[PDB]
């Protein structure tokens, strides 16, 4: 197209493996950490215990169903509790699941991110849904429980990203690499005998083609192409997390454009 | 409808105020746990 | 990490990472004196003495003691006692004033010589931070 | 014939129940295998 | 002790992975070093985390009320 390409090898469900090529490394990086931590997601944030008598201690519990991914489709259309106006929460700012297991079975009761059920209205829109990716259909063992072991409880996912805490991240591993026959130096191979023999070349030394001797330093050398890989856990499709990327990244050089504006005025 | 006690082995809702012995209605094993509240408590969920 | 002290990744930390459970427990006895004169576990107030303590009461119901699920803290009491003497010294025991936690199980039981002996049972969560030691 | 005094008892000995105690009979006892 | 919900390190879910990877064992007669590899469980940090698990919570359940 214009700027900077993209040339996805392989891609599925799950995973992303592009080429970003023709860009700067910052930029590159940039994107590489919007993605891992300012993505908004959506995620349970409040927990209230109605009874409990499992093994596992209130916290304990509650900490676990904050990783439980949910469904962030159109988290862009939800509110974070923080800006919207209602005295604490509502169906404008979040989904409200619930929780209620008991042992009935005389064998170990199983207690999954599937029983989560949502309560309050989605004003029709993807969100609140435990996301499952289980073969069987029953994602993240919550936890277990005997005999007559109770648990109800109650939950309030809300937007959030990951610099406020993990369990917002979306993105969760991100592979990144350049320049695999190292051309620019930017590295400096410990060895004992051979920098080439020791050291494992990578699956994109193909990609790029080998150094070849004779020819002297290219210092002139940038460094453009860049081999990528957005896994995802499930809250929004691996290709989001690289577009919503992209733009979450640019929305944050836009507000700095903004500012430098109202600014002006005064 | 409400209760107060508990017996440690045999839980079964108990309870008894001043001087009402501290044993079970069963189980003589004196122990006796507290049963948590009605109250509703939260937590944050990080 | 410089010294003999490290860096952490923190999202690990988020996700779990070394989190651990803190339990503490306070306990305590209905004293007696020959001469059938015996404390008691309730929740005292005024009553000419005042010698009581400084924290809420209130957490406290009415056997002088505090439901499994009360979320604690500061020095709240924990237990309410009184001692009889010639009319409302307080015995009571507040909670560690530098810790603080959630009310995590209490149970009472007989003494030997048939006295209201009980302990309760405080739970915390504690994450890594900066300070800690690994 | 006569009682005289109590031996405090050292636990898993001879003389203790959960000497000959096992898996199931402990949890029971609530004791620790 | 439950299986921990996502990884540490890289924060990939594996909540669900626990009685897939109990089973590649058991029954289908696997080894852990694949049975991994099996659930779709690549680098290292992942790895490490259930192949390491201690379900203690079964032993805990076995109590009583
Ligand atoms: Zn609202
Ligand atoms: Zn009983
Ligand atoms: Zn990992």
């Amino acid at each position: 197209e214009e700027g900077p390409q993209v040339k996805i090898r392989e891609a599925s469900k799950d995973n992303v493996d592009f080429i970003l090529s023709n860009v700067d490394l910052a930029m590159a990086n940039s994107l590489r950490r919007v993605m891992i931590a300012e993505i908004p997601t959506l995620a349970i944030d409040s927990v209230e215990v109605e009874t409990n008598t499992t093994v596992l201690a209130d916290e304990f519990i509650a900490h676990r169903l904050g990783l439980i991914p949910l469904q962030s489709m159109d988290i862009e259309q939800l509110e974070y509790s923080r800006d919207c106006f209602c005295e604490d929460h509502c169906d404008k700012c979040s989904v409200v699941l619930t929780l209620q297991a008991f042992g009935e079975s005389e064998s170990t009761t199983n207690v999954y991110s599937k029983d989560l059920v949502i309560v309050s209205n989605l004003m029709g829109r993807n969100i609140g849904h435990p996301i499952i990716q289980d073969k069987e259909g029953n994602g993240v063992l919550i936890c277990k429980l005997r005999k007559g072991q109770e648990l109800k409880l109650t939950c309030v996912a809300k937007k959030g990203i990951a610099k406020e805490h993990a369990k917002w991240g979306p993105a969760a591993a991100i592979e990144f690499e350049y320049d695999p026959w190292n051309k620019l130096k930017h590295t400096d191979y410990w060895y004992e005998q051979d920098s080439a023999k020791e050291w494992p070349q990578s699956k994109n030394c193909e990609y790029e083609d080998p150094p070849n001797e004779g020819d002297p330093f290219d210092y002139k050398a940038q460094a453009d192409t860049f081999y990528m890989n957005v896994e995802s856990v499930g809250s929004i499709p691996v290709d989001q997390v690289v577009v919503r990327g992209i733009d979450t990244l640019q929305k944050k050089v836009a507000s700095i454009l903004l500012a430098l504006t109202q600014m002006d005025q005064d | 409808a409400t209760l107060k006690y508990i017996c440690a082995e045999c839980s079964s809702k108990l309870s008894l105020s001043r001087t009402d012995a501290v044993r079970c209605k069963d189980c003589g094993h004196r122990i006796l746990l507290k049963a948590r509240t009605k109250r509703l408590v939260q937590f944050e969920a990080r | 990490n410089q010294e003999d002290s490290m860096i952490m990744n923190q999202s690990s930390i988020d996700r779990g990472l070394f989190r651990s459970l803190f339990f503490r427990s306070y306990m305590d006895q209905e004293k007696k004196y020959g001469m059938s004169i015996t404390e008691t576990f309730e929740k005292p107030q005024r009553t000419n003495t005042l010698r009581m303590k400084h924290g809420t009461y209130d957490k406290l119901d009415d056997d002088g003691l505090i439901a499994p699920g009360v979320r604690v803290s500061g020095e709240d009491v924990i237990i309410g006692k009184t001692t009889p003497i010639s009319s409302k010294r307080d015995a009571s025991t507040p909670l560690r004033s530098t810790e603080n936690g959630i009310v995590d199980q209490v149970l009472v039981t007989t003494n030997q010589d048939g006295l209201k002996f009980v302990k309760v049972r405080v739970r915390t969560t504690k994450i890594p931070q900066i300070g800690d030691k690994f | 014939k006569v009682f005289i005094g109590r031996l405090p008892i050292m636990l898993r000995s001879k003389n203790c129940y959960l000497s000959e105690a096992t898996e199931s009979d402990l949890y029971k006892l609530k004791e620790c295998p | 002790m439950i299986v921990p919900v996502r990884c540490f390190s890289c924060g990939k879910v594996v909540g669900d992975k626990w009685e897939s990877y109990l089973n590649l064992l058991q029954e289908d007669e696997l080894d852990e070093g694949t049975a991994l590899s099996r659930l779709g469980l690549k680098r290292y940090c992942c790895r490490r985390m259930i192949l390491t698990h201690v379900d203690l919570i079964e032993k805990f359940l076995r109590y009583n009320p």
